[PDB]
């Protein structure tokens, strides 16, 4: 989606962390789960150990 | 299968020609009486139980008699030529995914509405030429189709090399890379299958399709990486099957209505039609109309079938007899 | 007009809106192709 650019404001990949090696500490991560694609098409996961 | 009736249809089946009711000893036997003036024609049939005649045809009232063989009720299975549109690449791109859909129309149900859906991917690498393509998205398309063991795929699934533009090349569940070695293959082949038949209760159908592409990303724009065109059938559902059900339904207009509904309280019918041979037909269409203030009419038909033998040797000899007896000119298919 | 403001490197193209590196080319979307650059 070159269109776009994923704002870490809204996706939060890297957020605030409390310290004290650092005032500003960071803490990066996120993942995928859902995808919304179009006419109402939504798909969840449900992870089963027993998979 | 349930066929329509203009007020009714009757078969009788005709295995030998014998001239004579003298001569009708085994089923199947059958010879046209007609009088010398040639007012009225009948059939007498030497049924399993013994002899039976047909309704009498006033001769004055046969609106169409016309012999059919048995190609042309030979249900031709439609094909396919999958290839890669040469407009788009004539080589794989590497990196696409190269997913091909088979859209089935009629599958269980008997509307358009039950539609059902059979994948196929294939990503492309470098160098991958195009049988090698070919090759692996068969491979892909026959292992998600025949992968269920129990009846039959869905279709049939075949290549082609140049060399022998017309020998197919089989590819199964059980085919293998190894299995498919020549490199000069143009394009996947299609063919739709003969779904399972029960004299009774399951007619002769078929599940229609088409393969629908998915597309890729050639130079700047999502494109169809090929096209399904058709090509001439090489395959014809013969006949058979088809004569037997007209038999068993056409056989509770003369018999029994019931056939196994108190199944062991119920009458054996023996019908006389293989269904594993090929027939031709050899339909009569004739009213009867009454005396006085009864001018309505009853139309009725009289169907005839008999093995074709290459030639259609045997319903062009039962076309000869009615046309001496009935003074009818039947052509002769 | 056309501004691009990213680049990609793959084997594969980008999407049009991008360049695409690829081990010693760069390529651009320009009259319906990728245009190399000398």
């Amino acid at each position: 989606w070159t269109t776009f650019v994923l704002d870490n404001n809204s996706t939060r990949v890297v957020e605030k962390v409390q310290s004290r090696l650092h005032s500003n500490a960071l803490s990066a991560g996120f993942q995928f789960v859902e995808y919304k694609a179009p006419n109402g098409v939504r798909v969840r996961l449900d992870v089963d150990p027993f998979y | 299968m349930v066929i329509s009736i203009n007020q009714v249809r009757q078969l009788y089946v005709a295995k030998a020609l014998k001239a004579n009711t003298a001569a009708l000893t085994t089923a199947g036997d059958i010879v046209p009486k007609a009088d010398t003036a040639k007012t009225t024609l009948y059939f007498q049939s030497m049924s399993p139980a013994g002899i039976v005649a047909s309704d009498k045809i006033n001769l004055k009232h046969v609106l169409y008699a016309k012999a059919t063989p048995s190609e042309a009720l030979a249900h031709k299975l439609v094909r396919y030529s999958v290839t890669l549109d040469a407009d788009v690449s004539a080589t794989p791109v590497a990196g696409q995914n190269y997913i091909l859909r088979l859209a089935f129309r009629q599958y269980i149900g008997l509307s358009e509405e039950d539609q059902y859906f059979k994948y196929g991917e294939v990503i492309a690498r470098s160098g991958m030429t195009a049988s090698d393509f070919y090759k692996k998205m068969a491979i892909s398309l026959a292992k998600n189709l025949e992968n269920k063991t129990e009846s039959t795929p869905l279709v049939n699934i075949y290549l082609i090399s140049a060399a022998a533009a017309s020998t197919d090349v089989p590819v199964t569940s059980a085919t293998k890379e190894s299995d498919l070695t020549a490199t000069d293959y143009n394009q996947i082949i299609i063919e739709e299958t003969e779904q399972p038949w029960v004299l009774g209760m399951m007619p002769q159908a078929f599940i229609p399709f088409t393969p629908q592409f998915l597309t890729i990303t050639v130079d700047g724009e999502d494109r169809l990486w090929g096209v399904a065109t058709v090509v001439t059938p090489t395959k014809t559902v013969p006949d058979g099957h088809l004569i037997a059900d007209l038999e068993y339904f056409c056989m509770g207009a003369r018999g029994d209505i019931y056939r196994g509904m108190g199944y062991p309280n119920i009458i054996k019918t023996t019908y006389l039609v293989d269904p594993g041979a090929v027939y031709d037909v050899l339909d009569i269409h004739y009213f009867y109309t009454g005396s006085n203030e009864s001018v309505q009419k009853s139309e009725k038909t009289i169907t005839l079938v008999a093995v074709d033998d290459g030639s259609h040797t045997a319903m062009n000899a039962l076309i000869g007899a009615i046309n001496t007896a009935s003074g009818l000119t039947i052509a002769t298919l | 007009m056309k501004t691009l403001r990213t680049l990609k490197i793959s084997p594969n193209a980008p999407d049009i809106n991008s360049v695409w590196l690829y081990k010693g080319t760069m390529k651009y979307f320009n009259n319906g192709e990728w245009e190399t650059i000398g």
